[PDB]
């Protein structure tokens, strides 16, 4: 599953073409960092090298278009990689009914990983049918997010 | 260099002895500093990279560039070229979230396993 239809190739094409400068045909670390820097969020030089290690198995250090397309596309939208996501929650759940409380959920989301501000934490709640007590069923939340 | 000093006085200050004790083996909430502790940062990254992958809307500016195109339409003059190279931020977010997510899976696996 690399596309459903050829329309999606246009979305992938300009996503690549935002990164590539001057038609050299492959994305180097300088180009990859440059788009993010112009937008206004700049990863570390170490992070950029870590990123272009895991992507690009040819191992030359410049990202090719079908390799990028393969990375973007993979299997389309799916209930993907569940054991990796699901067990990640299980390291840090509140109690043996399978939930995380909202106050702790905001504190981990704000201060770890990608570091959310409070409104986008509330947006996570807003996509799930939660009323009253504010306790999040992570296993169900993963089903809703990765629905197909 | 720096030391802590305390004062002790009186007799029979706490005669009752119903101090709590453990009569069995049960799970206790904790972080194992050597290894288990270092999984906090990747797990949060993996979860929040995945959320971006789902997201159709975010608190960030999507529609602002379309409002600038409406200001272009109000002027009476017409230009064949139109806007040039409009930066695609929503497309850019889609491109970086998948890379961040794939890296996050490897980082979760190289924090599940540690030295
Ligand atoms: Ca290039
Ligand atoms: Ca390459």
């Amino acid at each position: 599953a690399d596309q459903l239809t050829e329309e999606q190739i246009a979305e992938f094409k300009e996503a690549f073409s935002l990164f590539d400068k001057d038609g050299d045909g492959t994305i180097t670390t300088k180009e990859l960092g440059t788009v993010m820097r112009s937008l206004g969020q700049n990863p570390t030089e170490a992070e950029l090298q870590d990123m272009i290690n895991e992507v690009d198995a040819d191992g030359n250090g410049t990202i090719d278009f079908p390799e990028f397309l393969t990375m973007m596309a993979r299997k389309m939208k799916d209930t993907d990689s569940e054991e990796e996501i699901r067990e990640a929650f299980r390291v840090f759940d509140k109690d043996g009914n399978g939930y995380i409380s909202a106050a702790e959920l905001r504190h981990v989301m704000t201060n770890l990983g990608e570091k959310l501000t409070d409104e986008e934490v509330d947006e996570m709640i807003r996509e799930a049918d939660i009323d009253g007590d504010g306790q999040v069923n992570y296993e169900e939340f993963v089903q809703m997010m990765t629905a197909k | 260099m720096s030391y802590y000093h305390h004062h002790h006085h009186h007799d029979y200050d706490i005669p009752t002895t119903e101090n709590l004790y453990f009569q069995g083996a049960m799970g206790i909430l904790g972080s194992g500093q050597k290894h288990f502790e270092k999984r906090r940062n990747p797990a949060a990254g993996l979860i929040q990279s995945a959320w971006r992958f789902y997201a159709t809307n975010l608190s960030r500016t999507d529609l602002h560039s379309t409002w600038q195109y409406y200001e272009r339409t109000v002027t009476v003059p017409m230009y064949r070229g139109l806007e040039d190279l409009t930066p695609g931020l929503k497309v850019s977010i889609r491109a970086v979230c998948v890379m961040r997510f794939l890296v996050s899976k490897r980082k979760f696996k190289e924090s599940l396993r540690l030295d």
